[PDB]
RNA sequence: GCUCAACGGAUAAAAGGUACUCCGGGGAUAACAGGCUGAUACCGCCCAAGAGUUCAUAUCGACGGCGGUGUUUGGCACCUCGAUGUCGGCUCAUCACAUCCUGGGGCUGAAGUAGGUCCCAAGGGUAUGGCUGUUCGCCAUUUAAAGUGGUACGCGAGCUGGGUUUAGAACGUCGUGAGACAGUUCGGUCCCUAUCUGCCGUGGGCGCUGGAGAACUGAGGGGGGCUGCUCCUAGUACGAGAGGACCGGAGUGGACGCAUCACUGGUGUUCGGGUUGUCAUGCCAAUGGCACUGCCCGGUAGCUAAAUGCGGAAGAGAUAAGUGCUGAAAGCAUCUAAGCACGAAACUUGCCCCGAGAUGAGUUCUCCCUGACCCUUUAAGGGUCCUGAAGGAACGUUGAAGACGACGACGUUGAUAGGCCGGGUGUGUAAGCGCAGCGAUGCGUUGAGCUAACCGGUACUAAUGAACCGUGAGGCUUAA
RNA sequence: AAUUCCUUGUCGGGUAAGUUCCGACCUGCACGAAUGGCGUAAUGAUGGCCAGGCUGUCUCCACCCGAGACUCAGUGAAAUU
RNA sequence: CACAGGUGGUCAGGUAGAGAAUACCAAGGCGCUUGAGAGAACUCGGGUGAAGGAACUAGGCAAAAUGGUGCCGUAACUUCGGGAGAAGGCACGCUGAUAUGUAGGUGAGGUCCCUCGCGGAUGGAGCUGAAAUCAGUCGAAGAUACCAGCUGGCUGCAACU
RNA sequence: GCUCGCCGGAAGACCAAGGGUUCCUGUCCAACGUUAAUCGGGGCAGGGUGAGUCGACCCCUAAGGCGAGGCCGAAAGGCGU
RNA sequence: AGGACCGAACCGACUAAUGUUGAAAAAUUAGCGGAUGACUUGUGGCUGGGGGUGAAAGGCCAAUCAAACCGGGAGAUAGCU
């Protein structure tokens, strides 16, 4: 019974899920824009924004959570050096999703999700 | 756990009554490129609201 | 919360040092025994050229259980162990002279004024 | 020349076991359950010898008599052998009433408490364990009570498989033996994805007569209806005492039911921390992966019980057995014939929920549409152009709503979701640095760092201008 | 008694309560001496009984994590009739 | 059947470990030929659980629990071997001193000798290396994970493998 | 291609047995692959297996088989030097 | 030393759950017995159906066993359906 719950299980336990949302929040912040799954993207924004809210302030202490939650040594310099001074100035919603059909495997609903000004 | 009696050309008609596809009730059209599309969805090449947010 | 077969320590110098709960007494299908309620008891070790002795059917009244009572305030007074005093069958009364260990207020009843009298808390 | 005697005479000549089993058949024919019957069984009544301290009928009732049920043991062989799974247990029940408790009452060998028996009454309630495969039974301890029966001795396409009823083995007994035993013992495969009926939930369609949005009435249906103990009246009535009430009133419990999360807790693999082994991020330091969430310690929201609120009613109407008042037939007497008054947890209401497909489709309030032409089998007819309202639906962000539908909130005229800020809660003093110590480690910065679902805010991101369905005053008859 | 029908034989032990178990008895229905009798340390995925510990076996179920169940796209059976 | 099964022999790295167990890794090789959602009943495989603790049941079925090393201690009975790991109790991480690595193993130089070298005593450098006592110290817990006996009593049967 | 996860006394490497072209390249996606498929152990075509020293053959024999003459047996045939 | 003990490989199969139109015409998971011996295993050989083999269960003899399988007598016979 899900009465005020969050998060989706995704149909994976918790190993896979953190893995595959770290995995995918590395691909966003290097690419910028990615196309997956609509739910996907809809937790991939619980998961990257609280890490360009942690990027605004630069301390060794943001680094090494950053991190933690990435395991990307290139993924944290790109937050902490671009994407802090970037969003340095906006109070939340960094990122954007919009719907672009289906997958044509498995019908699945598709969306891209981008970070709000990346300008390519 | 099985028949004892075959159903139906009518039964099975009766059931599969509720089996029709819903068709999309109506497509939007983009204001700039003017291109028809899902509502909420970007368009084919890449559009959605009047801007062209998409690399290709 | 004492149901049957459950094991009680004794409070008292009847000579039971363990017995256990074979009914829960009150009305029927009735599940647990609290605090300041009577339980059908027989004793499964006693010291020896005492009171009572191995095997003895009587009751007990519990004084002290580990889930605990709830006060109106909303306090709860939970204890280590549970542990009841021996009655005799039918006059209710204790057995023994001595109340070892504390008690509560909810022995606050016109029959165990006797136990709560020479208990040596509350 | 035949006890060829099984006497229309199989051969001159012939016994058994099969549970290691087989094949063709039969419901022509047994075991289960069903059917007919009802000897038997159980219950009920008729007579009254007698028992009951005197006393047939308070309570019993011999010798004998008559019914009822279908309920035990049986009788029959009607269905089933091209299969209707057997005993007990668990889960879930449902009716009957010949009532176990609780209610009402007559009598009593009813002084009181406590009982007995009979009549009315089926609303609700109606044990836990030891032994045994058990149903029963004995025992222990309870309860207001631990009712009696039907339902394929209810319930295996719901569970089990202890017992019976395979194949292995052994004891006693029987038999020359193979084997056998209504003797005992140890071991010993229980399939089925639900088409139809049913049932619990939930939707789509059309209808309800112009469309749409709400709010209702309530025909009808379902739920619920249990009870103990203590105190007062009152140590009163009654009683030689021993004991000890009716009626009425108050409190406090057990079981059951609904709701809920304020509290006490459980859980909380989405929060924090400790720690083992190993690999890794170049190395120290710090982190991550993996080993059941590695193993543990706590713990948010939600869900939840053991937690805590509430409930069963009172009242009314018509009555059952029963009690009467007046009162003739029948000058009296009589509860009854006329008439009148009481009378129970049973009935109808009152309590809660569903409820207009209630096709008998109901009522109320509000909103909306007020254009031209052609056509002909003239009709509640067809067609072109203009128009497309109220509203709905669809789409999107979603919910303490939900399997999917559905239902609720919201879509820039915006707090609907995520983020963000502040708080709160949880964990328990992060990292870096400095100082002390040989070192593990300790102290300070520091109740620090981090913190899911929570609370209060905030348009940063995502909820789009549109299109789509839905029309254009709504039949006839009669009457006012 | 792996053997005893009556039988849950009797008495005792253990339990609140013991048709099972242990010990004794002997009216052995229907033990008995290499189809061996009676004991026996050790051994046993062997039968029966009792106790400590342990526990969701149970009172009485709650919450959680995964795989199905449910919806969507693709492919696409069966018994039976 | 592109099927959770069966199929003889050889090779055998690191860390921890008694180990070819077990955990994590190397070389090397794979994610198992439908997926996407949702997060009902119920089923299967697991985690945890207040109070009680076998009341369940035909039966403790199944689960929970025990589980390592060292020292101490160890019953009836017995075929004198056993029973026995009976039962039961204590200790256990990390750091430092003893002792910049101790006891022990290997053993270069160099001395020397030689029927003579791939040589035998001396020597101890370097390398490796237990175990224990004491002192301190962190945690709720030091066998921390995986791995890893439940114990005892009465009795039938069959000696035992 | 980068990250992630699993095995690692194996899910890694190599043989015998068994198989027979499944091996490598180019091309195609009807059918086969429990879905799609550009991919494939699928279809089509072409290519690929080099020994004095590895194995077989070879020389020797074991269990066993066959077996000139022989013994035996209705025939078939059995045994055996 | 041991048909000794604990325990992997290997050989087995006591309990439970699952599965029972199975992943599988006997298996999977968790536990479980032996594990230097009366052990296990590869290659080849021998024993043939009223026969073999059997630490013996009527067990096994190619998913078949109180008398294998194939072909024949054979259209056995069937007072039965």
């Amino acid at each position: 019974m899900r009465h005020r719950k969050s998060g989706r299980q995704l149909n994976r336990n918790s190993s896979h899920r953190q893995a595959m949302f770290r995995n995918m929040a590395g691909s966003l912040v290097r690419h910028e824009i990615i196309k997956t799954t609509l739910p996907k993207a809809k937790e991939l924004r619980r998961v990257v924004e609280p890490l360009i809210t942690l990027a605004k302030t630069d301390s060794v202490a943001n680094r090494r959570l950053a991190f933690a939650r990435t395991r990307d040594n290139e993924i944290v310099a790109k937050l902490f050096n671009e994407l802090g001074p970037r969003f340095a100035s906006r109070a939340g919603g960094y990122t954007r999703i919009l719907k672009c059909g289906f997958r044509a495997g498995d019908n699945a609903p598709m969306a891209y999700i981008e970070l709000v000004d990346r300008s390519e | 756990a099985v028949q004892q009696n075959k159903p139906t050309r009518s039964k099975r008609g009766m059931r599969r009554s509720h089996d029709a596809l819903t068709a999309v009730t109506s497509l939007s059209v983009d204001k700039t490129s003017g291109e028809k599309h899902l509502r909420h969805h970007i368009t084919a090449d890449g559009y959605y609201r009047g801007r062209k947010v998409i690399a290709k | 919360m004492i149901q049957e077969q459950t094991m009680l320590n004794v409070a008292d110098n009847s000579g039971a040092r363990r017995v256990m709960c074979i009914k829960v007494l009150g009305g029927s299908h009735r599940r647990y025994a609290g605090v300041g309620d009577i339980i059908k008891i027989t004793i499964k070790e006693a010291i020896p050229r005492g009171k009572v002795k191995k095997g003895d059917v009587l009751k007990a009244v519990v004084v002290r259980t580990k889930k605990g009572v709830r006060r109106p305030d909303g306090s709860v007074i939970r204890f280590d162990g549970n542990a009841c005093v021996l009655l005799n069958n039918n006059s209710e009364q204790p057995i023994g002279t001595r109340i070892f260990g504390p008690v509560t207020r909810e022995l606050r009843s016109e029959k165990f004024m006797k136990i709560i009298s020479l208990a040596p808390e509350v």
